[PDB]
């Protein structure tokens, strides 16, 4: 979607303690209970991590039904990566 | 009739520009710089906004319709 | 422990902060960033296309926030960093770049932290 | 990036994309049909 | 009046989520501040499976959408007191054979093999039209008594639907069954009810 990265963050954190959220399809409300986000990008920000695997699929009256995997938690420990010292050899030599 | 339009628009873009912030006046050995278009004053910018030069009338991109200096 | 060890105050510097989500990619941007307090290490290519963009950050950091890195190529720079999007197992991406980086965060202190930014401020 | 709004009226529920529609159930009446079936409104339990 | 709307939302919680749901049947009684919400299935065991994550995904979502206090609530598992009765698994196990197939009209017959199996006395499954993808020509199947719709109030009808989305085709269902009355004796059958005593030499004699 086109939506930043910083709205992203958000919704992640009730992910960790939930892995199921819900947001009627009725556009414009602008906030949802926890998640003070908008109702046309959280939505579709959801979807766009349906898509990529994360969720088991089922859609069900007016919702889309989306369940964490296991999986699903390890991909979103790339937005909030852990406790973001994450490890591996990302500079490109000393100064000197 | 159905739905007739004349050609709807097809649309061209916004129009996507180059910042050009290459200007900047730098100097020889002891690398001083100063720097070319006022910046705005507030803290939230961090600035380095280099406002842009239009007939009577500069502003600053970050923070909407405000900062309008005419000199 | 954290001193780090001999040659590996190299590239292991910027672990933390990619994690962090912070670093802050492109010349214009790092520009900002040194005209601010926000500059806690630079990070520039070499080989460039109209390398007069580089000469003007590098005149930034002649003054506070001094800090300077280096090694060559916009595009090579960026496999270090994040705009290599994998797209099979033998390492063969794209391989956009990323070029030039300044640092926030880091967030633990010492290790290779200080050793980077000791050199450039007192050689 | 929007523009104009001024265009309030008759609101309409998620369920029914329809202009006349219900507060009380959340339905439309035709949709209630299958809620009456169902009995769902209190002090009420099927077969008349 | 207003009450009566609030009860309905509450209802209304119980039909969007066991809309589809692979399991079986939710009734719900509600304690103080808590509710309790008990879900009466054979695979009860994987939708809870302890401790984990899972559980509180199931609970807290419904906390925020609809109910009082900032607090937990409660889930339980639950057995099943004659799956006849209620379930969602009645509907849903027919369907698991309109996967992979075997004949529509078989799979009908083998719904109705169980149900009488657990007492019944009659059962119809009604199976959905368009065999071979023909027109639509509902299929029956019924053994003994069954009633939706006649006599009294208190038949104990399960009643559901389902569909199943073929590449020529929709084959719907719904399954019904009228079985007994509340396990602990209640059986009432067809609402006038006959009885006599045995026989007559008297003093004693009375029964029912």
């Amino acid at each position: 979607m086109i939506i930043p990265k910083k709205n992203r963050n958000e919704i992640c954190k009730y992910l960790f303690q939930e892995g199921v959220l819900y947001a009627k399809k009725d556009y414009n409300l602008a906030k949802h209970p926890q998640i003070d986000v908008p109702n046309l990008q959280v939505i579709k920000l959801m979807q766009s991590f349906k898509s990529k695997e994360y969720v088991r699929e089922t859609f069900s009256w007016q919702y889309y039904y989306w369940y964490l995997t296991n999986d699903g938690i390890e991909h979103l420990r790339n937005y909030l990566n852990l406790p973001s010292e994450i490890v591996p050899a990302t500079l490109k030599k000393s100064a000197r | 009739k159905t739905y007739t339009k004349p050609k709807k628009i097809k649309h061209k873009h916004k129009k996507v520009k180059l910042a050009v912030l290459q200007f900047y006046k730098v100097d020889d050995a002891t690398g001083k710089v100063t720097r070319l278009r006022k910046e705005c004053p507030n803290n939230d910018c961090g600035a380095g906004t280099f406002m842009a030069n239009h007939f009577d009338r500069h502003y600053c991109g970050k923070c909407g319709l405000t900062y309008v200096y005419n000199q | 422990g954290e001193p780090m060890d001999l040659m590996t105050a190299l590239q292991l510097v910027m672990k933390k902060s990619s994690a962090h989500d912070g670093l802050v990619k492109g010349l214009r941007e790092a520009a900002k960033a040194i005209e601010k307090h926000a500059a806690q290490l630079c990070v520039l290519a070499e080989d460039c296309d109209q390398p007069d963009y580089v000469k003007l950050v590098k005149a930034l950091c002649a003054e506070h926030n001094v800090h300077l890195v280096t090694v060559p190529s916009a595009k090579t720079l960026g496999e270090w960093a994040g705009l290599c999007k994998i797209d099979s197992e033998g390492k063969a991406r794209k391989v956009v770049g990323c070029s030039c980086v300044v640092v926030k965060d880091y967030g633990e202190e010492s290790e290779g932290l200080n050793i980077v930014q000791d050199y450039v401020k007192s050689h | 990036s929007h523009p104009k709004n001024y265009g309030a009226g008759s609101r309409v529920c998620r369920v029914c994309g329809n202009s006349h529609g219900l507060i009380r159930k959340y339905g439309l009446m035709c949709c209630r049909q299958c809620f009456r079936s169902d009995a769902k409104d209190i002090g009420f339990i099927k077969y008349r | 009046v207003s009450d009566g709307v609030f009860y309905a939302e509450l209802n209304e919680m119980l039909t969007r989520e066991l809309a589809e749901d692979g399991y079986s049947g939710v009734e719900v009684r509600v304690t103080p501040m808590r509710t309790e919400i008990i879900i009466r299935a054979t695979r009860t065991q994987n939708v809870l499976g302890e401790k984990g994550r899972r559980i509180r995904e199931l609970t807290s979502v419904v906390q925020k959408r609809f109910n009082f206090l900032e607090n937990g609530v409660e889930l339980y598992a639950e057995k099943v007191v004659n799956r006849g009765l209620c379930a969602i698994a009645q509907a849903e196990s027919l369907r698991y054979k309109l996967l992979g197939g075997l004949a529509v009209r078989r799979a009908c017959y083998g719904v109705l093999r169980f149900v009488m199996e657990s007492g019944a006395k009659g059962c119809e499954v009604i199976v959905s039209g368009k065999l071979r993808a023909q027109r639509a020509k509902s299929m029956k199947f019924k053994d003994g008594y069954m009633i939706s719709s006649g006599q009294p109030v208190n038949e104990y009808i399960d009643a559901a639907v389902r569909h199943v989305l073929l590449r020529q085709g929709v084959l719907g269902i719904k399954v019904k069954i009228m079985l007994d009355w509340d396990p602990k004796g209640k059986l009432g059958p067809t609402t006038p009810l006959p009885d006599l005593v045995t026989i007559h030499p008297p003093k004693e004699e009375n029964e029912l």
